[PDB]
RNA sequence: UACCUGGUUGAUCCUGCCAGUAGCAUAUGCUUGUCUCAAAGAUUAAGCCAUGCAUGUCUAAGUACGCACGGCCGGUACAGUGAAACUGCGAAUGGCUCAUUAAAUCAGUUAUGGUUCCUUUGGUCGCUCGCCACUUGGAUAACUGUGGUAAUUCUAGAGCUAAUACAUGCCGACGGGCGCUGACCCCCUUCGCGGGGGGGAUGCGUGCAUUUAUCAGUGGUGACUCUAGAUAACCUCGGGCCGAUCGCACGCCCCCCGUGGCGGCGACGACCCAUUCGAACGUCUGCCCUAUCAACUUUCGAUGGUAGUCGCCGUGCCUACCAUGGUGACCACGGGUGACGGGGAAUCAGGGUUCGAUUCCGGAGAGGGAGCCUGAGAAACGGCUACCACAUCCAAGGAAG
RNA sequence: GUAAUUGGAAUGAGUCCACUUUAAAUCCUUCCGCGAGGAUCCAUUGGAGGGCAAGUCUGGUGCCAGCAGCCGCGGUAAUUCC
């Protein structure tokens, strides 16, 4: 029974305004969802028009995007690492729209290697013999080797970005509204936007 | 005030009841109502308790476990008549529908069969 | 008809008010034959209510196995009338009231050479390549039989029976095509070279709507982050669609062939687009009295910024972190109103003055507050829940306002 | 205009059958029958000094009782009371 209308606010000059009507139904009650990380609990609330919005109690995976290579996949959500609004919402791992989240890197690795045939995620060596040895040589044909040697101009990764491919856990930014759509989608930080959020989280 | 499954507290308490629980027949859609109902624990504080046999042992109690009451309305949909008579396939369900006799004294003795569904 | 007359004096001319004069609108007094229209518990008490009522609903077309009626038209599913009950839709309109409310309401403005919005109206509904489909599963009501209370439109157990209720779920189109991958093309320059193309051996993804990201720039608006397109993907088990629905006249091919295939008018539906009825929230301008009401607002959101949370969406609407602002003698702020606002009404030289509770529109509230269910639409009151006030029956245990 | 005598193709208010009206009714209209000489089938409410149209008629009361929106009228002959 919490309203979201203007007639209980004080006016611009500072005058109390006496209310002329009761609190209606079209300024609806507002319990927050407080989306956190766990197994999938989605609830449905009917809203005006008989429609449904899916408030998402407890989320597990995301649909995070990449943009520069155009590689969007599912991925599980590791942790919540930064929030611009409230610092109290990162000690309790709350998934809101513009929170800086942490995801793993296993679908992006098995895309990048399966598209360029380069190593990715490997810095010391001497462990990739069972499955990651074969994926890039494969006994390809000739014109396949022709069309994959010419992708050695765009296969660079910026140095802050392949670092988190090594230790496994990319940091991404949510763009969906969980608790309002029911999904926690978004995009992975890279570039000046990543370096902005690098300088924030480290300096805390 | 009748009993109710799940109250688990002897005596009588009051419940807010919607359509579908028990002990309450709603008069318009979405109408809930607060009513008093009795717990599921039995005491000596009942006027009648309802009691249902699950197994017959020794003998015939008169008026209770004898004089079989016939089931006068058999199946109507065309799937439980196929589950009753064990019809394998396309055995002309219209032939096998249960036909009840009707026995007014002022009329000739009619017999009457339902429709069929599905 | 732009209109005046009597009263201060012993008389006079003035100022000045009093009184007279005419409407109309309340109440009353006396009186009252006819006839056309007709106001009418507004002012004080938005005081309190006995009783009766004012919202229900069936077509040819959701579900009849009530013998309650029918020709039971003859040995079979039903000639139909049909009570009841489930289901669906309405009950959010109309009616009444004027207590609240002073920039608030309100008003104006915005050829085959290949065989947000139920409804209504208009759209769209083989666009998806994936052992029942000649029809899947379970439960319940009316009914029958046993009951409980002093009691109410209270209901319990036991056994049946249905769907356009509640779910489950496929064939067909379906022949395919696109995009990404990919064991064989040599004929290019194989000269030791570097090769330039078409083909497929493989396995995924493919529509509509939802969510997110990126690239390019069908049709439009001074204007778009519009519509449409393309790629990468998501698709919530209180799960988004892609007819397990009902009448009516019945036919056509019947060659596989007397057992099968194909067809017309509808009625209910159904995500989405548009429309319609609106609703919501903003822009600008406009209101009575009051200073014996001159500073107000800002812990507690007051004015703004950033990020979000919810909400149908914009917004301090709410929170976190910031900046210290907003308003005022052009009357803020506070108080009063015997304040519902307007269209209008009486008056009448012009200019004004007064009234508008009252049939039209808009708003607000159903004893006072508050919280919700269902539904397209209610913070509903001839819907629920709780407190406060008043009040009902009782067998004293409880029931209903 | 006293004052009549009358009466006349005068009429309604009322009374009352019949249609019409209306969901059914009642009214209004339409039309039989009756229904007017103190037509007793009865017109009232206020005033009569001025403002302001209308009496210095008669009796009663005597600054009493009362009237009068205002000026004012009433103390034994009141155009102002009853």
């Amino acid at each position: 029974g919490i309203s979201r209308d203007n007639w209980h606010k004080r006016r611009k000059t500072g005058g109390k305004r006496k209310p002329y009507h009761k609190k209606r139904k079209y300024e609806l009650g507002r319990p927050a969802a407080n989306t956190k990380i766990g197994p999938r609990r989605i609830h449905t609330v009917r809203v005006r028009g008989g429609n449904k919005k899916y408030r998402a109690l407890r989320l597990d995976v995301g649909n995070f995007s990449w943009g520069s290579e155009c590689c969007t996949r599912k991925t599980r959500i590791i942790d919540v690492v930064y929030n611009a609004s409230n610092n109290e919402l990162v000690r309790t791992k709350t998934l809101v729209k513009n929170c800086i989240v942490l995801i793993d890197s296993t679908p992006y690795r098995q895309w990048y290697e399966s598209h360029y045939a380069l190593p990715l995620g490997r810095k010391k060596g001497a462990k990739l013999t069972p499955e990651e040895e074969e994926i890039l040589n494969k006994k390809r044909s000739k014109k396949i080797q022709k069309k994959y040697d010419e992708r050695k101009k765009n296969a660079k990764i910026s140095s802050l970005l392949e670092e988190q491919f090594q230790q496994g856990k990319l940091l991404a930014c949510i763009a969906s509204r969980p608790g309002q759509c029911g999904r926690a989608d978004g995009y992975v930080l890279e570039g000046k936007e990543l370096e902005f959020y690098l300088r924030k989280i480290k300096a805390r | 005030f009748p009993m109710k499954q799940g109250v688990l507290t002897h005596g009588r308490v009051r419940l807010l009841l919607s359509k579908g629980h028990s002990c309450y027949r709603p008069r318009r859609t979405g109408e809930r109502k607060r009513k008093s109902v009795r717990g599921c624990i039995v005491d000596a504080n009942l006027s009648v308790l309802n009691l249902v046999i699950v197994k017959k042992g020794e003998k015939d109690i008169p008026g209770l476990t004898d004089t079989t009451v016939p089931r006068r309305l058999g199946p109507k949909r065309a799937s439980r008549i196929r589950k009753l008579f064990n019809l394998s396939k396309e055995d002309d369900v219209r032939q096998y529908v249960v036909r009840k006799p009707l026995n007014k004294e002022g009329k000739k003795p009619r017999t009457k069969a339902p429709k069929i569904q599905r």
